[PDB]
RNA sequence: UUGACAUUGUGAAG
RNA sequence: GUUCUUUGUAAAGUGCCUUCGAAGAGUCGAGUUGUUUGGGAAUGCAGCUCUAAGUGGGUGGUAAAUUCCAUCUAAAGCUAA
RNA sequence: UUGACCUCAAAUCAGGUAGGAGUACCCGCUGAACUUAAGCAUAUCAAUAAGCGGAGGAAAAGAAACCAACCGGGAUUGCCUUAGUAACGGCGAGUGAAGCGGCAAAAGCUCAAAUUUGAAAUCUGGUACCUUCGGUGCCCGAGUUGUAAUUUGGAGAGGG
């Protein structure tokens, strides 16, 4: 991550003395504690299942995972929520009658 | 001499008759009093008396 | 505490639990009058997180709006002006709903101050809010650091004027080049912009 | 009109309160841990043995389960938002601390002079 | 005026 | 500037080891309709429909798939000139 | 029978509070047409006038879900400039910002989310007295469906 010292190219500009900067606490705002870990697998068995996501996991079983990512998309936003949706469901038909 | 006998009355007492209470105005009336506008948290508190504005000078 | 349960619990609106909970509670809240006290929260770990505590002073109100569009007030559909003016059917108010829950309720009560509100339930018909409010006469109040601001009288009425949370976000009060039109104001930014500035030594 | 209605388990399993006999069992042993009274705080404050009594509140109750130092609970079947003690029955059962739902939010308070 | 979605749940059959 | 009260087995700051580090939902976001903006495959606002995540989320002025990087921390609040 | 709880009422109950005026400037809603395009409908006039709601001595904004692509800057507001520029537009008539740079003024912060649990440690009111913008004692009440202390991401907390 060294300049090359001239003013055009990959990694144009100045060299300078570089110095690491202490890990602002902020930039860990999204990370998983284990208290949060508890509470929310406790409410997914108290409350079960929405009924967007109970046919997304008839389409996974009956017409594979790329069909329900197609669905999730239409009733999520972007694509890559619909990915981690589906992977999500994967885990729970992995847990709820395959073991 | 009528008024000033019933001052006497209600002296000390927290519940005057309007009309012997400070006119002023309405809305100075309704502002917040000088105990109330000075309350401050604990946690405040503590940071006042720790770390008040410094005198200093640049001399040397 | 549990709080937190509270919290994770209410996002999960469409299980079977929490659908059973809003039929019930929608069909109680239809009986009673459009702006009406109530006892308690009906959520109250969202109370706490938008500035409720449970000590003298705080009241809690529910209050139903209609829901749709705004119909142009016109007599018979006439606008009396340009084709680009004519429309009168998909008109969008520029407030929310969230907003004219809290403007009546503040009507309702004068002698409170609207700090925040929430949704709780929603109809084809009716949305269904509950407004946070805090008696700035109350002693509890004016004693406390931490919550007398809102006795200045410069905090009155702070709903009619957009001060709120829901307010301030229909107002396009917020940072960055996606706001360039509201950031200070838009009117104020507008005059700003269309201003002749001359000095004395003319530039 | 709650009753009309099909009742989710998680709710439904409120219906059922510990009946009249050893519920009068468990309110005789609860009634012996009594919290101390304004009155006789005076007299402590005015060099104490360590104290035993019943636990209560709704955050402070549901953290010591969560650190399984919870021996019993017991649960009121009519908290109006009923959110609020909703998961109790769920997070005992994972924790293995037994629970009890009984009958009466009003007779809970007598208790704990609330 | 007509269709779609929401309000909108419960049971059986072709 | 002087003077009366010791506030207090009170309060605050600073070094090192270890375990942790809770952070806001009909909301973000998406489609559509209307309005608005210099904002142009759509700048903000609002109605209706759909509706999240936690190494996540927003933004990076051309829509999309894939791989990286940079930068902040929304959906709660106060504050003189 | 008796005593609680929850919810909902009543009183010329104890103590308070809101309305109206003013409106130059300030925060929102609602909202035209004359006019210009040598006609005219998009556009323009204009996110203006009129209409409605709400404040103060200023208001509003404000301690980044910012700007940047640099050797990076660092809350907000205003002036000089950027610039009649990027861009929008029957791409016609017309419209039109923002980052950097100099300057004026400078100021920082706190809640929610944690068990005080070897002790709700918190608070309105009443009453008596007193050094009366308040204080102390005592008594009801509020409150565990959470009032204090402690911690707001720059961190910070529990132990040694
Ligand atoms: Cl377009
Ligand atoms: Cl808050
Ligand atoms: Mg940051
Ligand atoms: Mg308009
Ligand atoms: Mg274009
Ligand atoms: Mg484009
Ligand atoms: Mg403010
Ligand atoms: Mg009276
Ligand atoms: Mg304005
Ligand atoms: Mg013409
Ligand atoms: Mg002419
Ligand atoms: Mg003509
Ligand atoms: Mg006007
Ligand atoms: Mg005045
Ligand atoms: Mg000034
Ligand atoms: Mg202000
Ligand atoms: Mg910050
Ligand atoms: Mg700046
Ligand atoms: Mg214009």
């Amino acid at each position: 991550t060294v300049k090359t010292g001239i003013a055009i190219g990959l990694n144009k500009g100045k060299k300078v003395t570089s110095m690491t900067p202490a890990p602002k606490i902020s930039y860990k705002k999204g990370a998983a504690s284990n208290r949060t870990k508890f509470v929310r697998s406790l409410v997914r068995e108290i409350a079960g299942l929405s009924p967007y996501e109970r046919r997304l996991i008839d389409l996974i079983r009956n017409s594979g995972e790329k069909r329900a990512r197609k669905v999730a998309k239409k009733r999520l936003g972007s694509f890559t929520r619909a990915k981690a949706k589906v992977e999500e469901m994967n885990n729970i038909i992995a847990a709820s009658r395959r073991h | 001499q009528q008024r000033e006998a019933v001052r006497q009355l209600y002296k000390g007492k927290k519940y005057q008759p309007k009309d012997l209470r400070a006119k002023k105005t309405r809305a100075l009336r309704r502002a917040l009093t000088k105990f109330e506008a000075s309350q401050v948290t604990e946690k405040q508190r503590k940071k006042q008396i720790a770390f008040p504005q410094r005198k200093y000078a640049i001399k040397a | 505490g549990a709080y937190k349960y509270l919290e994770e619990l209410q996002r999960k609106k469409q299980s079977d639990v929490l659908r059973f909970l809003q039929r019930v509670r929608v069909w109680e809240y239809r009986q009673k009058n459009v702006i009406h006290r109530a006892a308690r929260p009906t959520r109250p770990d969202k109370a706490r997180r938008l500035g409720y505590k449970a000590k003298q002073g705080f009241v809690i109100y529910r209050v139903r709006v209609r829901r749709g569009n705004r119909k142009r007030p016109v007599p018979k559909g006439a606008t009396y002006g340009k084709p680009t003016n004519q429309g009168v059917n998909e008109l969008k108010y520029q407030r929310s709903l969230r907003a004219t829950a809290e403007e009546r309720v503040g009507r309702r009560a004068a002698n409170l101050r609207v700090l925040n509100s929430y949704w709780v339930n929603q109809d084809s018909t009716y949305k269904y809010f509950e407004v946070i409010l805090v008696d700035p006469q109350h002693k509890a109040i004016r004693r406390d650091a931490r919550y007398n601001w809102i006795c200045d009288p410069v905090h009155k009425h702070r709903e009619a004027r957009g001060l709120t949370a829901t307010g301030k976000k229909s107002r396009g009060i917020n940072k960055g080049h996606k706001f360039n039109n509201t950031k200070a104001g838009r009117r104020k930014t507008w005059k700003r912009q269309n201003t002749l500035s001359l000095w004395r030594y003319r530039k | 009109l709650s009753i009309r209605l099909k009742v989710p388990p998680t709710i439904a399993q409120f219906q059922y309160t510990l009946d009249r006999n050893t519920a009068a069992e468990t309110f005789k042993l609860f009634n012996k841990y009594r919290p101390e009274t304004a009155a006789e705080k005076k007299e402590r404050l005015t060099a104490s043995p360590k104290p035993y009594a019943v636990k209560y509140g709704l955050n402070h109750v549901v953290a010591l389960i969560e650190n399984k130092k919870a021996k019993l609970v017991l649960i009121a079947n009519d908290v109006d938002p009923i959110e609020l003690v909703v998961f109790l029955p769920a997070l005992c059962k994972k924790m293995g601390v037994p629970y009890a739902i009984v009958k009466g939010k009003a007779r809970l308070g007598t208790l704990v002079n609330q």
